[PDB]
């Protein structure tokens, strides 16, 4: 994506979490900005020791290195559940004789 | 609940918050010196303040985790460098009027000039200016009229300046639990927390000494040659026993003895290697040198360059109206950009440089994996010594010869070799004295072991018995020989320099044992053999996340310096000077000067 999301200056836009109190579940998304405690000292919310904000921004300049230019990722999930199936491959339909 | 994880986890926020100041801080230099213009002025000035006091605000968060209750290596080097409060330990007095003297004696360097004493009209600054002159002139009085008049205006008049660098750096060490400020370039050598492998700091001056003895036999001899070469033109004041002038080493500080290559040559009647003449019928540009040498490190399994470092690339100086510093140089800022920036010319030395400079790139894309604070080098040393051996394997002829550089029938001899061997000796064997001892002394003033009165005393004391080399005009207190040079005004540390030329030849000796090279060093060519390369890429990606004598040993197998690897790769001129210098007396004393007979 280096030829669009990233620009002079840089694009903040595209942000992570650094930190979590743990990893994960699978297919699980939390967008919870509550500040990262590392320690046992209190934050409430104000930056501080042991405290720290978990949403990281990448940084996106077409100057960066290939390695770490940004890449769209389209993640395909295929689940089959007990529904019936309706999305299928494409179709032949050849000439009649 | 543990420090330990506390600490880890500063230590990954602190990546990512100074990957990006410090890579917007390193670009903003890029476009200044590519560009010379007054938005690249300023941004270099609010991009390096910014990373400036990046570091500033994260040392006061970093000094509240004691690497006591940290048992993790990486943890506390990462941490080590972090605790270090640099200038916040001076008073605010000495941490504000120490940058006013570091650009006060960085200015005068630039801006200082010698008026021709024959033209008062026409006043040539140094660099150039007094820089290319005293490389080709001949003159006795020529040379020491900007030789001896430069130190008069600088040398006496950065005095002043120079106490108050002593005295404002020295109160830094001792706020850092230094010995004093000479031990604090030493810190760069300091390993500790690894049992058998610790390295002290005060070790550094006892191995650059010993090793300097092994080397007095190869500098004596190549000392004595270039006194008999130079002792017809002034038989008076170069006696047989005594000491060259200082002005006449071929260059203002004497520091490299290339220029008097061209009188030093043992063989006028032979060819020389050249690549210059060869390059032009070869219709050769910048942009297909460096393509030559990327294949090179093909050749030994290390990953060619990117796509965008070819194409950012700066080949050239487009005129005045654009205009940069040709001074070669590797520019790393993150991220994956790499480029180097340097005016490239045709000549046989841009493509030995293509190496070098491509060298360090080449270095940092191993331990580019590493995080921001472990990227490195494992010392000063090893930045420039790992793009020396990749020169030294492109002027073999078997090299040259490869590409199509030389001709294949081109004789290589005795007598061939013998006047490449004094080319490189003359800027490896003439930096190691006087790298020896110029770094001692400045160890010693710091110290306080050499009163400020004896300052010069001590130095032209020293040098007759290092470099063997008196002045032709005695100097006082006043002058300052070290504030001249360009490492002492800009603060930069010049012990890298000695090192590097031992660890350059480790490396080339350990390397051509895994190619199986046979034969003189001198002959080894690292190209076509992937066997060397799979070894050095394993410390080529450590950097300094582990210490350099564990590093050392995976290449070289040896746990700290050693001159061996000197003696062999130069046996060969050993050898030959020996029987040239019987006629003569090997060796020079100290108490000869060109003013007292």
């Amino acid at each position: 994506s280096n030829n669009l999301d990233s620009k002079v200056g840089g694009n903040y836009n595209y942000r992570y979490r650094l930190f979590r109190k743990s990893n994960l579940k699978p297919f699980e998304r939390d967008i919870s900005t509550e500040i990262y405690q590392a320690g046992s000292t209190p934050c409430n919310g104000v930056q501080g020791f042991n405290c720290y904000f978990p949403l990281q921004s990448y940084g996106f300049q077409p100057t960066n290195g290939v390695g770490y230019q940004p890449y769209r990722v389209v993640v395909l999930s295929f689940e089959l559940l007990h529904a019936p199936a309706t999305v299928c491959g494409p179709k032949k339909s050849t000439n009649l004789v | 609940s543990t420090i330990e994880e506390q600490a880890k986890t500063f230590l990954d926020k602190f990546n990512h918050e100074a990957e990006d100041l410090f890579y917007q801080s390193s670009l903003a230099s890029w476009n200044y010196n590519t560009n010379i213009t007054e938005e690249n002025v300023q941004n270099m000035n609010n991009a390096g303040d910014k990373w400036s006091a990046f570091l500033k605000e994260q040392s006061t968060l970093a000094q509240m985790y004691p690497l006591q209750e940290i048992q993790n290596l990486t943890v506390k080097l990462q941490l080590q460098a972090l605790q270090q409060n640099g200038s916040s330990v001076l008073s605010e007095d000495k941490s504000k009027r120490l940058n006013t003297i570091l650009n006060t004696m960085s200015t005068i360097y630039s801006t200082g000039k010698v008026c021709n004493p024959d033209n008062p009209q026409e006043c040539l600054l140094l660099e150039p200016g007094l820089n290319e002159i005293m490389a080709n002139s001949l003159d006795y009085n020529e040379r020491l009229w900007a030789w001896e008049s430069w130190r008069s205006e600088v040398g006496k008049q950065l005095r002043p300046l120079y106490e108050e660098y002593v005295v404002l750096k020295n109160e830094m060490a001792r706020a850092n639990h230094y010995e004093d400020y000479g031990d604090y370039w030493r810190g760069d050598y300091e390993v500790n927390g690894v049992d058998g492998y610790d390295y002290s700091r005060g070790q550094l001056i006892e191995d650059v000494e010993h090793t300097f003895e092994e080397i007095k036999p190869l500098y004596e001899h190549l000392h004595a040659y270039v006194r008999a070469k130079l002792m017809n033109a002034y038989p008076s004041y170069i006696s047989p026993i005594g000491c060259l002038p200082a002005h006449l080493l071929g260059d203002m500080w004497g520091r490299f003895w290339t220029n008097l290559y061209s009188l030093t040559v043992p063989f006028g009647q032979k060819p020389n290697i050249d690549v210059t003449d060869a390059m032009v019928d070869q219709a050769w540009d910048a942009q297909r040198i460096f393509k030559e040498a990327e294949k090179f490190f093909v050749s030994v399994g290390l990953p060619n360059m990117t796509q965008g470092f070819w194409e950012n690339s700066m080949l050239t100086d487009p005129g005045n109206v654009q205009k940069a510093v040709c001074h070669p140089t590797a520019w790393d800022l993150g991220k994956g950009d790499f480029r180097i920036l340097m005016c490239t010319k045709v000549t046989m030395d841009d493509f030995l440089t293509a190496h070098h400079e491509m060298g360090h790139i080449q270095y940092d894309m191993a331990y580019a994996a590493q995080p921001f604070l472990l990227r490195n080098g494992a010392n000063e040393g090893f930045h420039e010594a790992v793009g020396e051996i990749m020169s030294l394997s492109a002027a073999t002829p078997k090299h040259l010869k490869s590409i199509g550089l030389l001709s294949p029938d081109f004789q290589e001899d005795n007598e061939t070799e013998i006047n490449f061997l004094l080319k490189q000796a003359l800027t490896i064997v003439g930096t190691l004295p006087f790298t020896y001892m110029l770094e001692k002394w400045r160890w010693m003033v710091f110290k306080g072991e050499i009163p400020k009165d004896q300052w010069m005393k001590k130095w032209w004391e020293m040098k007759r018995e290092i470099v063997g080399v008196v002045e032709p005009v005695p100097h006082d207190e006043t002058y300052c020989d070290p504030a001249s040079l360009f490492h002492v005004s800009n603060d930069y540390s010049f012990i890298r320099y000695y090192t590097r030329t031992l660890y350059q030849f480790q490396f080339q000796e350990a390397l051509c044992q895994a190619a199986k090279h046979e034969g003189p060093l001198h002959k080894c060519d690292i190209s076509n053999s992937t066997e060397a390369g799979q070894k050095l890429f394993n410390m080529l990606r450590l950097g300094k996340s582990e210490p350099w004598t564990l590093a050392l040993e995976n290449v070289v197998g040896a746990k700290n310096m050693n001159v061996r690897p000197l003696l062999n790769y130069f046996e060969p001129l050993f050898t030959w000077l020996k029987d040239q210098n019987k006629n003569s007396f090997v060796g020079w004393s100290t108490d000869w000067s060109p003013y007292a007979d």
